[PDB]
RNA sequence: AAACUGGGAGACUUGAGUGCAGAAGAGGAGAGUGGAAUUCCAUGUGUAGCGGUGAAAUGCGUAGAUAUAUGGAGGAACACCAGUGGCGAAGGCGGCUCUCUGGUCUGUAACUGACGCUGAGGCUCGAAAGCGUGGGGAGCAAACAGGAUUAGAUACCCUGGUAGUCCACGCCGUAAACGAUGAGUGCUAAGUGUUGGAGGGUUUCCGCCCUUCAGUGCUGCAGCAAACGCAUUAAGCACUCCGCCUGGGGAGUACGACCGCAAGGUUGAAACUCAAAGGAAUUGACGGGGGCCCGUCAGCUCGUGUCGUGAGAUGUUGGGUUAAGUCCCGCAACGAGCG
């Protein structure tokens, strides 16, 4: 378990690569814990408003069932 | 306290009294009534007489009066 | 902040003498150093080396045990305070201990022991009891 | 000095290749006139939607790049045209650094 | 160290007490006992036990007072200096005295006092007067008292060059 | 409050050799710089009453150095209580 | 006389502030905006129930309910993230974007040169409820209505339902407003988590080892405590300044005074009455407390030790086994008596 944001050296997370984003929210869309996917305090905070802002601009889904 | 605190506003102690108040009297003659003058007894007038029954868990008819 | 650095120095010597080792460092005072070399002359000391770099300090107090790892001082009193001071009088100097203890004044011809002092016969501003 | 924004819209699906460069330019314009230096100004994709916004499930994303200080009307301005257009759909404008 | 129970040694009652523990049905009764041990000459220790009757107990507690004993330095009929013991909520002063001027002493202080050949001292309680406790502070503060000799010891002096 | 260019411009006028950001003129010609601004953000935003503790702070900051400038030099004090436009 | 405290002329940099270079954050005020759900409305399909309880009933329904599908309207709260995590002097602060703004931490060593600490009287802020003026009003809900239950039920349970809960501006000024622990400063063993930084090494070290600041938790020593316990975030060792206490009732009452639209708040007695009222722990008995077992039960005490300031404890608790305090193993206990 090592925290992929600092696998690369990744400085901005820039809510707009859906594809980075992807691998934190489940198989239906909610948020994975600190835990579920290793990563630290800080980082944790950014993703989290990351993909809060991916859900407002439409590239990303709030709830996924139909 | 701080001796400041106690220098700002001292001690002060608690005040004592009689359980024979009515024995420090004075008269109803002239103007009023005074109180210096100690007395070790007083008279009076029984304007009553009679029993009463004690508190518990005593059992009598004690024997008392009222006076002026 | 700190008001009483004589008090803070005493502090220090009781503290690091009741958990029993054997150094102890302070920024340095005329005054301090004055009860260093009492407190060595008499026998609670082993020794005191004077340091001294760029600001006052410091003093070096080297702690004295028995021969069983037992403790020489046993305990160590500030008398006069900053906010209640104790000036006495020739005749009033006092006797800590019945003499088993020394008591540190400080007078118009030095700071002494109050033995100095009662067979000089004069009194002043008592610092301390040390038995 | 001044302070960095990025300005990202959503344009209708089903307009043509001409309104769209008008909008575009009228915006540029309509930044440039309270003192907002425009530094990049593109097309990025055409996307389907995670949900319908209004009855659309795709729409055209364009993307500005401007600095400005930090007091000047300009960057409202933006939105109080945005929200009353009948071309975009949504736009989130976002300090950069 | 233990000053070894092989002496001349009076005895004295402190204190009784009736203690009982309530089980099933009724009630159990048994005696406490407080009693000192010396030999008015320098060492005085205090122990205690119980048992179902007072003689069963004071032997018990005789027993138990022997255990232990201190040694309670003296210059002259009279403590060496003024000391506070404390334990538990009892606080006694005690202060070297005149020559032929007694012992004015407490209940419970004054056997310790006498059983150790104390003959001059003044004393006081400045705390509670539970007979265990004043007992146990009695004792606490003996061990403080420093012989003249020691003292110039532990320091580089003399003796008459600290007195 | 003040921009990090206004400080400079205004510790560079109250100093009194060079490198001088010290000296109990230049701290309370920029608290009082603070003060003022602060002042104008309270009457635009009176109920925030979190911002208005820093305001009381920096009030009483400035009266304590007002006080020891005095206690010190006369002269100083009332040269500079002229330059600046207080002392109500 | 001249050590100390006070006064006068100087000098210094460690306390305190400033500059320069960086870091984190549900700190505050204003203005917009998003999705999930509840309610009502509109329309299609659709047949007799739905809802509710320990059981029922009141209620809604054949003027077509509930369900189900699509569209609108309004209000309030922000799932996952989320954590003995973060921020704030406290009260408190959680969707997102922008504008205005307060404080903290770390390194450095330009600068000033004791500028510091505490703070009666005074001012500022201060959960919820409540009051005034004008808006808003979906869900919930004092008062109130109806149904039940009971000996009775002006309650608990069910169906409804008004103020209020929401916004702007004024007032009120109290809470178990709590860590029941005032603020500043120095000193005194160790072990282990986590939040934000700074240095050195190995160096993809950016994931590891060591050191070091500031927060936040757990365990534990000296010392302290009446025991509970506390313990570098002290309830330890010490100095400075403020607030407050002196048996229980009467009583936060009466009287006077200030404050408030009101409700009320702050200040604050005595006459008389009792010999107790309390804190912490101990052995029993009980519980409409819990767990293990079983179908003539298997329990009740003492001596010498050790533990506890003390009443007291241990043994007689724990694992296994047994019909069994019947046996074994371990254990400050080792043995004994009636069962």
């Amino acid at each position: 378990k090592v925290d992929y944001i600092a696998a690369n050296h990744i400085e901005y997370i820039d809510y707009k690569d859906t594809e980075l984003l992807k691998r934190f929210i489940s198989e239906r869309g909610k948020i994975l814990p600190r835990r579920v996917t290793g990563t630290g305090a800080k980082n944790q905070r950014k993703l989290t408003i990351a993909i809060k802002r991916a859900r407002i601009m439409g590239l990303l889904p709030f709830v996924s069932d139909e | 306290p701080t001796i400041n605190q106690l220098v700002r506003k001292p001690r002060k102690s608690k005040v004592e009294k009689s359980d024979s108040p009515a024995l420090n009297k004075g008269y109803n003659s002239f103007k009023k009534t005074q109180t210096n003058v100690n007395s070790p007894q007083k008279r009076g007038v029984c304007t009553r007489v009679g029993t009463m029954t004690p508190k518990k868990p005593n059992s009598a008819l004690r024997k008392y009066a009222r006076v002026r | 902040v700190m008001t009483d650095p004589i008090a803070d120095f005493l502090t220090r010597i009781r503290n690091a003498n009741m958990v029993k080792h054997e150094t102890l460092e302070v920024p340095a005072s005329k005054i301090k150093r004055d009860i260093a070399e009492i407190l060595k002359r008499e026998g609670f000391i082993r020794d005191v080396e004077y340091i001294e770099d760029d600001k006052q300090g410091v003093i070096r107090v080297f702690l004295k045990y028995g021969k069983n790892e037992e403790r020489v001082i046993t305990n160590l009193k500030r008398i006069s305070k900053p906010g209640l001071r104790a000036y006495v009088k020739a005749d009033e100097v006092p006797k800590v201990l019945n003499g088993l203890g020394i008591a540190i004044i400080s007078t118009s011809e030095g700071v002494i022991t109050d033995k100095e002092a009662r067979a000089k016969n004069i009194g002043g501003e008592v610092i301390a009891y040390v038995w | 000095q001044d302070t960095k924004y990025e300005i990202m819209y959503i344009i209708r699906p089903n307009i043509d290749e001409e309104a769209k460069t008008a909008l575009v330019e009228r915006f540029d314009t309509i930044l440039k006139d309270n003192g907002a230096e425009v530094i990049e100004s593109k097309d990025w994709e055409k996307r389907r939607l995670a949900y319908e916004m209004n009855g659309f499930r795709e729409g055209i994303y364009h993307i500005v790049n401007v600095t400005s200080p930090s007091t000047a009307g300009a960057i409202n301005e933006f939105d109080r045209l945005a929200k009353i257009n009948d071309d975009i759909i949504r736009h989130m404008i976002v300090k950069v650094e | 160290y233990i000053d070894p129970k092989h002496l001349e040694l009076e005895d004295r009652v402190v204190a009784i007490n009736r203690v009982t523990k309530v089980v099933k049905g009724g009630r159990r009764l048994r005696f406490a006992a407080l009693v000192v041990v010396g030999d008015k000459n320098g060492h005085v220790g205090f122990g205690t036990g119980k048992a179902q009757e007072v003689p069963e107990a004071i032997r018990k507690a005789i027993e138990d007072a022997k255990k232990n004993l201190v040694e309670v330095p003296m210059v002259g009929s009279t403590i060496p200096h003024e000391v506070i013991g404390v334990f538990g909520g009892g606080r006694i002063l005690m202060k070297p005295a005149v020559e032929g001027s007694g012992v004015a002493a407490g209940g419970p202080v004054r056997a310790v006092l006498e059983l150790a050949g104390v003959a001059d001292i003044t004393s006081k309680s400045l705390g509670s007067n539970t007979p265990i406790n004043v007992v146990r502070a009695t004792v606490e503060g003996l061990k403080q008292l420093k012989r003249a000799e020691e003292v110039a010891a532990l320091r580089g002096k003399s003796v008459e060059e600290i007195i | 409050a003040i921009s990090q260019e206004r400080k400079n411009e205004i510790i560079k006028e109250y100093a009194r050799h060079e490198g001088d950001t010290g000296s109990p003129e230049v701290q309370i010609a920029v608290l009082t710089e603070d003060i003022n601004q602060l002042n104008e953000h309270a009457r635009t935003h009176k109920k925030d009453h979190h911002s208005y503790r820093g305001l009381m702070k920096k009030i009483g900051h400035r009266r304590n150095l007002l006080a020891y400038l005095r206690k010190t030099d006369i002269q100083r004090y009332r040269e500079l209580i002229q330059r600046l436009g207080l002392r109500r």
